[PDB]
């Protein structure tokens, strides 16, 4: 079948 | 057996990424030839297509945003393109620009729009061009370069939602 | 066939 | 299918 | 959504070629666990690293965080893992000071601009510099060992000193 969707974002950066 | 990552494809939106509303634009991925399957994504929406070429007859509010896309080979995927930012331009009025030359090389320029914008952009024709953004009406350019320019408000609400562009300026130094 | 899992998440965001 | 393609950077951490 | 805590096991302190293991621990049933290294930037999508013998080159601030459903933790305190031995131990002395205070001289032959003294215990007493001279006020009767390293790499310590056994009148 075809590729499944994108993945989620990645989590927040850091300060 | 493969030594690293698939280089990214481009993604380019002609004839440009400031798109008027009711205007056409494509966005066109390009990654090496050989390519078995494009994919072309707007970044926080579901919105996504397996194809290289997504062509926006007429531009909407809702298409503007964030893009990228990727390719893949086999089942592996390639990095990702770098983002390309899709501008809805003539959501708003035009501003006013206006430009007071300085004292010692520098000349403020001034976006004037009758409401409560908190974002402008100013720019000058003609690749390299040069942009400015301010979180205020009022633009300080120093070692400006002769040429045309222009402006845009906006609202960091919706940024991508842009105004009609400015009445062009002509700046000329000596 | 059927389209694909999600693709994993995203970097961590920039600093 | 195959999965999709990693999703893109998280957002920008606190300053 | 609360964040995970991220351990280094046996010891966030860790002597080059000795193991540890990063560890990001959140709730029970969550999606997948985000672990990343900051300096370099790389990261993996599991809980555990297990570093079999520890290197200069994986010294540095980590932390983690957790996702379920689509939604992101906050992120763990951050962890800071040291590679010891990466210099000729030091040498510890002890003198007294002003009332109940003791002075410690953590002696060093290159110049490094940073010194960390602690007492084994629990919990651990710790203290720091960046001269090579320690004051401990109220000092307790314990075994003392210090660390030097330098500001320019501060995640790599030399071996720890011989240990200082200390009793204080
Ligand atoms: C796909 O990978 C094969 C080898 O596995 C290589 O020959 C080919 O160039 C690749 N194509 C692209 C566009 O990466
Ligand atoms: C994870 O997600 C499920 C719903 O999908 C929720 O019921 C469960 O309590 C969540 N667990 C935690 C620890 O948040
Ligand atoms: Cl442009
Ligand atoms: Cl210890």
């Amino acid at each position: 079948g075809p590729p499944g969707p994108p993945g989620p974002p990645g989590p927040p950066g850091p300060p | 057996s493969q030594s690293g990552p698939l280089p990214k494809p481009s993604l380019q939106a002609l004839p440009s990424s400031l798109v008027p509303l009711e205007k056409p634009v494509t966005l066109r991925c390009q990654g090496p030839p050989g390519v078995d399957l494009y994919r072309l994504e707007k970044l926080s929406s579901s919105r996504y297509q397996d194809q290289a070429v997504l062509f926006i007859p007429a531009m909407k509010r809702s298409l503007a945003g964030r893009y990228r896309c990727s390719y893949q080979n086999g089942s592996l995927w390639s990095l990702p393109s770098d983002q390309l930012e899709l501008v809805a331009t003539g959501v708003f009025a035009k501003p006013s620009l206006s430009a007071q030359p300085g004292s010692g090389g520098d000349v403020t320029l001034q976006c004037q729009t009758r409401y409560g914008f908190d974002q402008f952009a100013l720019y000058k024709e003609g690749d390299p061009e040069r942009w400015y953004r301010a979180s205020f009406p009022i633009i300080t350019v120093t070692a400006a370069h002769s040429g045309t320019y222009r402006c845009y408000s906006f609202s960091s609400r919706d940024p991508y939602l842009w105004s009609a562009p400015s009445d062009p300026l002509e700046l000329v130094v000596t």
